[PDB]
């Protein structure tokens, strides 16, 4: 239609993406294991009319040629994987992580997802699952005669048996570090899957090789500062209104152009 | 019971605007 | 008229139905025993212009044929049957339920309706009524000479007579369970009647065969959440505004068509 | 009549189709699992007057010969089959999908339809029907004594019998993947049916073979961009504006010719 109309369309779309990202951060405050997102933009094509080189005479050169430019394509929504703040839930099953690393989990397809959520459960077959029937890799089966389950900060999980005054070792819980935590692609339930953007996974025991440590009885809350999200919300709301007003101004131009 | 003296005062004067649409949706 | 106007009419009617449902939900807070309603939407016809298959040439297939479509028909208004949250009225003539089950009542015509509102009364003739002369099924008559009426969690009603230091078992007050609670057709007064969709009524004494228990002195408050209702109201209000804007756009299109 | 008027008429018809599609998308917000449509247009005949080759001299070539061209025939409407935004409905009968796939349904004709909606129900015989009494496939029968239902994220559905302390496996609810989601022919009722443009259905348990995951207690909202559709109405309205102005111009020229 009109060039400015397409440019302003891209402006509104970009600001809508920004607002959706901020609202997602703001809603998932007080959600354990959530990481904030930051939408980063990228300008589109520039239609050249006169090249910034493009000598006119033999001696003039025409500096700063005329090019219009379009679009505010959002290049990425980078996800910041910073450490959350640990709080005493005082539940035996809820273990938090301190530092890099993730929990490996088996999909029903045999492939692996990763989650920073030690809010485990035990199923009827005794395996430790985490919010969805997520079998953990490698498998750990809780014996039925367990009275309590304890998780060490080195990953050694051992249960308490009746009569037996010994913590029989029932499993070893391993973390995984990636060279790019931003490259992880979510698949919902805040579980991420390795992609070519993340890079190869490296598995290690908690603590060693730069991985984190396991703290039982703690929940890792979100790393979302409400004040920061609100100042972002104010700026984004202003940008959203300004782009809508640009659209409306172009529309009024077309108004009087047709009425002609 | 003071909450009902105003919570139901709100939702007795808002459970009618939504029918008749003088909507502000923002003083809510 | 214009195929846009009819589509927008359907959208407006759908959003108006949604807002009427939301207002019925929101105006029924503090109505004891009330159950929330949820609207389920559904799109109508798709006027196919080119079939999505319909090979054009001998080797081409023409994917994704042209389909226009209409309408946003509200397919249903389901009645989410959750457990209402109890409250203490400190009154003997109110009994509330925990779990499945309804109180069966002979409507003046002899047809048995159901109500989850144990706000019973006592009439002139000793019988048990429910806010309008709704006589319980089976018949139980309250003598005047008893002092305190207690209805145990097992559902048996027994009253205490003057002098006689024993709670004579006067009757049994049983509940009714259905395979599909949502199928019950409301006819007002917080009464539902059996329908061919709900399933054959199964009457049982409280607590058995999956039915719930009875608690005297409680009133089951409505299971409507004001926060969820206000959020849903916001969403419906924006949808209504956008559909009205679509109607406006179609009207302007037609108007400058006729001005020619 | 006049070669300008036919062209402008096709332009008006194309913009009217655009507005039709826009209104259908726009009224179908709040419709679970709905997929946005977008119209693709396509120029008509080009009536060649001078061939672009067809050398004029023995050496010249007559570049860019004369050809006028007509029409804006709308060639298709594609459907964007992207993932919708999950929202917590917190109802046990509602299931959303994360990833590719469609729930199969058997129509009363016996032919198979496919719906991406989880607002399921249980009818009087206990089957999982879907908001209109359409039986899902393969048949899933809830026992009459069941008190609670859960759909495992892998797709296993298991109920809680009365008395028994085990959620027995009553069925497996499997998805269906099509090579071409876009080619499905919509028949309304939130259903799609196979056409040879989509390809043969590939039925698999959720997760396996690229199928998505089942999220109980979530509903998949329509992926309709409200801001995009609002600006699309502005654009389509002013395009219709302009095309009607072209029709006006042709009318005025032609009536001056009659007055001649």
């Amino acid at each position: 239609m009109i060039s400015s109309l397409w440019i302003a369309k891209t402006g509104l779309d970009a600001q809508q993406t920004n607002m959706d990202v901020i609202a997602n951060n703001l809603a998932n405050v007080s959600t354990n294991g959530f990481k904030r997102q930051r939408a980063v933009f990228e300008d589109l094509l520039y239609q050249t009319i006169r090249q910034p080189g493009a000598q006119s005479s033999e001696q003039t050169t025409l500096p700063s040629g005329l090019q219009i430019g379009t679009g505010v394509r959002p290049v990425a929504t980078e996800r910041l994987h910073s450490q959350g703040n640990l709080s005493q839930t005082n539940n035996s099953k809820d273990v938090a992580i301190k530092g890099q690393g993730f929990f490996q989990v088996m999909l029903p397809d045999g492939t692996s997802a990763y989650t920073r959520d030690g809010s485990f459960q035990v199923d009827q077959n005794g395996q430790l699952v985490t919010a969805g029937g997520f079998q953990v890799q490698p498998a750990i089966t809780i014996p039925a005669n367990a009275l309590s389950i304890t998780i060490g900060r080195d990953g050694v999980v051992s249960v308490t048996q009746q009569g037996q005054a010994a913590p029989v070792q029932v499993g070893q819980l391993n973390l995984t570090t990636f060279m790019n935590d931003t490259g992880l692609e979510s698949i919902g339930e805040n579980l991420y899957i390795e992609t070519q953007s993340s890079g190869a996974p490296n598995e290690s025991t908690p603590g060693l090789n730069g991985a984190g440590l396991l703290y039982q009885g703690y929940v890792e809350t979100s790393n979302v500062n409400v004040a920061e999200e609100l100042v972002n919300m104010i700026q984004v709301q202003r940008a959203y209104e300004i782009n809508s007003k640009a659209v409306s101004t172009t529309d009024q131009m077309l108004q009087k152009l047709t009425q002609l | 019971d003071l909450q009902s003296s105003f919570l139901t005062l709100l939702v007795a004067q808002l459970k009618n605007q939504d029918p008749t649409n003088p909507l502000q949706n923002n003083e809510l």
